[PDB]
């Protein structure tokens, strides 16, 4: 069946002769044939939004329906890929259309139906299986092994399955099903509203290794929880999005950037190539699915941005692996929302915003989290949600912001005054917050059998007295107050500038393993530890750390240090304890 | 009975023609071309036209080879006794994955409102667990007591340990709670389904679970399913219902999403202006009935906002339930636990909730005059320096917050321990200027 | 064939009755019934109903005697390499009453998507001639560097000395200026005209004139417009392009008109919800491509609305555009251009060339902190010792960033006169060493 155009309005075009397509069916509408949605649908006329732009389109051009939902192929060749918001590849854009242009009107396949992929069967012929099961792999990269398993929604009995090279097209097993026989492809085909079907989700206890000092120190993130990074203007979320994406524990990360700025995309596109795995293996864009639509896209490529990644993430999730998904903006993808609810005249709630907002961001981060994949295998995967916010002047009291912290756990909120100085983190210590910090003492506790839950509580309280102490400073002096807590102040900034203050374009300073992690906290907790011990027993009202001067220097230092000499800062710690004791006598 | 006739459909809503019989909240099954069943809700019904609302979605329907099948009847929950040590969804579907229970009989969801004569004042006193409750903010059987918090404050926890230490000093009739959870994250799920499961609870409660990423239809049938299956097992089978539910919030935002794909005339901040009336009819669901053993004690537990004027959610709730729990983050940061800041929270029927037989002869006297104590105590601290006759009711007042940071939510501080703490840190500094009528009761 | 059935005019806006082939964004010629033409843009479309709205106005039209032709293309642009030299208004009919240019091909002034793949990184360095930029907040060919000036403040003559003291220190000697008028007084743009004419900086420049009493429509059309040209010469001729607009503020409020008088659903402020993406669609049209020798850099002049809330325009300009050049009266009426280089920022600054740059930095800010306090900052032992960096600091002020709106400093001239300051200070004293760097001390 083939429809026709009545009217075109913007991004909204109606169609008649619709009644054989069904609703959210993407179809090619006009004679360019530009990628629509059907929304709505009165009788045999169906109103569709167009994703590309609608100029130059008019009645009478003919439309005709895909007869499915947004599609995302999931196969063997999407790794090292850059796609769109509809997973169209963007290389293969180029070198098909021949121009350094998107021009509309082009449907591309995702992935390489035409190149070769090396299967290896790993199950017998005859064994059973649901939806879910794995049959076989594929060694995409040298690091992730792409698993083909079944199809969700087919249950049988494998017939016949051997091991060789096949496309993503052609059949590589049979299904002896309950409605006949079956041929399964290496490339399942998902729609990206409807989240991938699980056995049963369970809590997030395993903390992420992010490198990152304050982040897995006092506000971290476990492998499937949530967290926000909403951020003025330019104080770095973006970046510490990147950061995680480098270094970062989990299997695959999945960056879908939606209405961001093209030379910022331009920059992961370049960096991503040429960076290793922390351990030496592969390059990070071999292990990264790069989902790119610039500010300037179309509004709702925009729209499908995080619903492609979150379902790439899901894939991979089905498997068992850890995927870390950073989506940049949600903002950007909230305002989008608001131009299409506003353009169908839908009653705004809160600042023109779509009072289905809170719905949809649930609906998002709720496909996120620690689960138990489908199949008899029983295995166990992971989804990090990791996402930016852009609340406008920095206004948290913005609903997307507020809608957004709802439905997360971990909320890292940057500061204007903490990035107007080095500290770009600028994750307020006061202001941010993580429910994980109980269960990540916990296991951070156990598997490193330190006391490290009560050194994270002593530094996190000696920063909120500083916030108290921020305000005794004023107008009154340093001399003032006890010199007790002079030495607060003091520990207070050794913390913020060795401890929080962590450049992410660094050589060393990119990545804190666990090990330095504990390490550096220790020579910076001892240090004030001894101190205190020492002040109120006999120490001078203007001599307390005149002879550490040469000392704090190591700690300084401490964040400099390799990671392949561990045992560097445990020799830092003693000296700062033989220093300290005879200084006093 | 099968109509194949969908006219247009326009986002979550859906026009069916060529009706007949078709009544306003009927719910109607949608028979998809592919096999796929999803429910729904009629909205509005115009002739033989009818306007519906689908609950899962409206994704890839075909208006040409669907049907709508009219079951003829509004919301409804089937009601049994087998009913607790179970975990449903929104609608009264099973979550645990437990047998199929065999009901007893539907019931409307939205009940009956109850005749004013026929309501019962609320005099008995339940054991709720926590002294800063049970001797300050004194809970009744029957009594609407809300629990206002900051987001991410000491309510969740606040919630376990009180549907958990929650009894009566009997055993005729035995002890029911209903949890109702609204829009929350899985993990705060778990966290209730757990805690239910570790301490044994479960087993003499019914949860109504409800997730963040459920339907705002779902989100908003959830309190009222709760409160239908709460009135069932108090009014029919005379057991004493403590119904909690968390996060009403939640409830106002999802209505509020509700009324806006209804296209509905938004009223004040962008609510319907009928919320005062849809929360009213599920708080005076609780209280006693005259005739009737059982009785039904409500605590809704809501987030609220911080400098935004005040939410007509926090105002109306705090005026149609008697009394207000008010607690603060400063608290959760201070190692409270729970944190509850008893100078700006008030219990209404706390007077008939305590008395000689209730509770004690002697805690209707010492309760008036901890609230004067506690007031005076921290007043001499911090009105609203150096100083000596106030530094002795300002340790009072310090002593007062720091050992509530000791009990945890794990202390199950029994009425005979609430008031024997009473009087044995009442005696420090023995002073006539406390209201007692007499010496006796002076013996701590 | 030309319709003449026009079925309804409200306002601004025609509906014409009885049409077949109408698409949308489709140019139309309302021929009126005493001669005159007037030309309008398709709003919506509806089997043989179609809406559209008359750029320059709807007075005296009888709908019974005019018609209304159909072009049958979008707003289009005609281009060639003898566009070079002229000026042209917001839709792009000759202004200087020249020859007749023949245009190579028309293009669509809209443009299109560029491929994140295809982009490239910008890397290379623009000589703005005034040393601020050039030595502390550096231009990117490529990169959208906004100017932020108070209402009748500096930022109407900077635009005029950039435009005309912009050149590239390299061998490729492709350079082109696109200056872009939008919603100014006739006074303002006979001064930029006048100015160009004078020192002959429209030889190798194209200026787009907007006035402020022209329709809110061409108020639209006109950034994109210089863009579209701007994006010919760099990509398809091997040029490297620099957009100058001002003013931008003015292109927000005309869209805020525009989509009053389409009685579109207003966002927050009456600004329409689109304005960040029709904002988006301006802003990354700058860069450079893979493959290509041109490149197009950009740079929007706004009026700040600041010492209130945060519009969306000042707020989402600088949210895109990477980085902010401030400018401030209290400069201005010290006879400083008048560039506060304390906030401003530039954050592409590494690719574009920072030793002398980090030390200046700090070295006028301390001049700036000795004076943080009430007068002199601030302790009675400081007293001339610490009056040495804000002597240093007045000087800055005085020679350095006051250079004048007619003195090209080159990046020769600049840079070389950035040592002579320093001269004020002792000499190995740069945060922080003993000996730093010894070398080159001037
Ligand atoms: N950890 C960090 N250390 C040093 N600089 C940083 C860090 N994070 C961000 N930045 C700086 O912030 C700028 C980019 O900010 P960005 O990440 O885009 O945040 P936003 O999205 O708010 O603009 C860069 O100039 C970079 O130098
Ligand atoms: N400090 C905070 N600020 C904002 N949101 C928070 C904070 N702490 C927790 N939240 C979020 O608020 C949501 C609802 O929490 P809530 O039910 O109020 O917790 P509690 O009952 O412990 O107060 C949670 O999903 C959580 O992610
Ligand atoms: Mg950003
Ligand atoms: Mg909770």
């Amino acid at each position: 069946q083939i429809g026709k155009i009545i009217k075109v309005s913007g991004p909204l075009v109606m169609a008649e002769n619709m009644s054989e397509a069904s609703i959210q069916d993407m179809c090619l509408v006009g004679d360019l044939g530009v990628i629509g949605e059907i929304i709505e649908m009165r009788q045999d006329v169906a109103s569709i939004q167009v994703y590309e732009e609608t100029s130059g389109i008019g009645p009478g051009e003919p439309v005709r329906s895909t007869g499915e939902a947004l599609s995302v192929e999931l196969g063997p060749g999407i790794i090292s890929q850059m796609f769109d918001g509809i997973q169209r590849p963007l290389d293969t854009f180029m070198e098909v259309t021949q121009s350094n242009f998107l021009g509309r009107g082009v449907q591309l396949p995702a992935l390489d139906h035409e190149k070769q992929w090396w299967f290896e069967a790993t199950i017998e012929e005859g064994t059973e299986v649901s939806a879910g099961d794995i049959i076989g792999y594929v060694d995409e990269t040298k690091i992730i092994q792409h698993k083909i398993m079944v199809p969700n929604g087919i249950k049988g009995t494998v017939q016949k399955i051997e091991s060789g090279s096949f496309t993503i097209d052609d059949p590589i097993c049979v299904i002896e099903t309950e409605q006949g026989l079956k041929e399964l492809t290496m490339m399942q085909k998902w729609p990206v509203r409807r989240g991938r079907p699980i056995k049963q989700k369970l809590n997030p206890d395993v903390p992420m290794i992010t490198g990152q000092r304050v982040i897995d120190t006092f506000f971290p993130v476990t492998k499937g929880g949530a967290a926000a990074v909403p951020g003025p203007f330019g104080a770095g979320k973006t970046v510490v999005q990147h950061q995680i994406a480098k270094w970062s524990d989990v299997d695959l990360v999945v960056y879908v950037g939606c209405g961001e700025r093209g030379n910022e995309m331009t920059d992961v596109v370049n960096e991503f190539p040429e960076l290793i795995d922390p351990n030496t293996g592969e390059s990070l864009m071999e292990r990264t699915v790069l989902i790119a639509n610039t500010s300037n896209m179309p509004v709702a490529a925009r729209e499908a941005s995080i619903y492609t990644g979150i379902t790439i993430a899901e894939y991979f999730r089905d498997m068992g692996y850890d995927v870390a998904i950073m989506a940049d903006s949600t903002s950007r993808w909230a305002e989008a929302l608001r131009e299409m609810s506003g353009r169908l005249e839908e009653m705004p709630g809160d600042e023109g915003y779509p009072a289905y907002l809170g719905s949809r961001l649930a609906e998002y981060y709720e496909r996120s989290g620690r689960v138990i994949a489908l199949g008899s295998d029983q295995r166990e995967g992971s989804i990090t949600a990791i996402s930016a916010v852009s609340p406008s002047g920095g206004d948290i009291s913005e609903p997307v912001t507020q809608n957004t912290l709802r439905v997360v756990k971990v909320f890292w909120g940057l500061d204007s005054s903490l990035a107007q100085k080095r500290h770009f983190p600028s994750i307020n210590w006061i202001q941010s917050y993580s429910l994980y910090s109980t269960e990540v003492g916990r296991y951070m506790d156990q598997i490193l059998q330190q006391d490290w839950s009560d050194m994270v509580t002593e530094g996190m309280r000696i920063l909120q007295e500083e916030e108290q102490l921020n305000e005794i400073v004023r107008l009154v002096g340093i001399d003032s107050l006890s010199d007790n807590d002079r030495l607060t102040l003091e520990v207070a900034k050794s913390i913020r500038e060795d401890y929080l203050q962590q450049n992410a374009f660094d050589d060393v300073d990119t990545f804190t393993s666990r090990e330095k992690q504990f390490n550096m906290l220790k020579v910076i907790l001892t240090f004030g530890k001894e101190a205190r011990k020492a002040l109120s027993l006999g120490a001078y009202f203007n001599e307390i750390m005149e002879g550490t001067v040469a000392v704090r220097e190591r700690i300084s230092r401490s964040k400099y240090i390799p990671e392949e000499e561990l045992a560097k800062i445990s020799s830092i710690n003693e000296e700062i304890k033989e220093t300290i004791q005879l200084i006093v006598s | 009975k099968e109509y194949r006739t969908i006219k247009e459909v326009v986002g979550p809503l859906m026009a069916v023609e060529k009706v007949s019989g078709v009544k306003y909240e009927e719910l109607i099954e949608v028979r998809m071309q592919n096999g796929e069943i999803r429910r729904g809700q009629v909205l509005e019904v115009q002739e033989d036209k009818a306007m519906v609302q689908i609950f899962e979605g409206t994704s890839g329907i075909n208006l040409k080879n669907s049907s709508v099948r009219f079951l003829g009847h509004p919301l409804q929950l089937g009601v049994s006794e087998d009913m607790i040590g179970r975990v449903f969804d929104g609608l009264g579907r099973p979550k645990d994955n437990g047998p199929e229970i065999l009901p007893e009989k539907y019931l409307d969801i939205n009940g009956e409102v109850i005749n004013p004569i026929a309501r019962d004042y609320p005099d008995e006193f339940i054991q709720t667990g926590i002294s800063a409750i049970d001797h300050l903010n004194t809970l009744v059987r029957g009594q609407k007591l809300p629990v206002f918090g900051p987001p991410g404050a000491g309510k969740s926890a606040l919630a376990a340990q009180i549907a958990r230490q929650a009894t009566v000093l009997d055993s005729s009739d035995d002890f029911a709670v209903v949890f109702a959870a609204i829009g929350i994250t899985f993990e705060e799920a778990e966290f209730f389904m757990e805690d239910f499961r570790q301490t044994g609870a479960i087993d003499r409660s019914v949860m109504f679970m409800n997730l963040a990423n459920d339907p705002a239809i779902e989100r908003i049938a959830t309190p009222r399913m709760a409160l239908t299956a709460a009135e069932y097992l108090a009014y029919e089978k005379g057991m004493h219902v403590l119904v909690i539910m968390e996060d009403m919030t939640n409830y106002a935002e999802a209505l509020r999403e509700i009324s806006a794909a209804r296209r509905e005339v938004p009223g004040r901040r962008g609510y319907p202006g009928y919320l005062y009336t849809n929360l009213a009819t599920l708080f005076e669901r609780a209280g006693r009935i005259r005739g009737l053993k059982g009785s039904v004690t409500q605590i809704p537990i809501l987030t609220m906002p911080e400098d935004d004027k005040t939410h007509p959610i926090p105002d109306l709730t705090g005026y149609i339930t008697e009394g207000q729990i008010i607690l603060t983050r400063e608290l959760y940061k201070s190692g409270i636990s729970p944190p509850i800041d008893v100078l700006p929270s008030l219990s209404r029927l706390k007077d008939k909730g305590t008395g000689a037989g209730k509770t004690r002869e002697d805690h209707a006297a010492t309760m008036n005059q901890l609230f004067a104590a506690y007031a005076q105590g921290k007043q001499a601290k911090e009105l609203a320096a150096l100083s000596d006759i106030d530094k002795i009711y300002a340790k009072f007042a310090e002593r007062f917050e720091n050992e509530y940071v000791n009990q945890g939510f794990y202390t199950n501080r029994t009425i005979t321990e609430t008031l024997d703490l009473g009087w044995e840190l009442l005696a420090m500094l023995p002073r006539t200027e406390l209201k007692r009528i007499k010496d006796d009761l002076l013996d701590k």
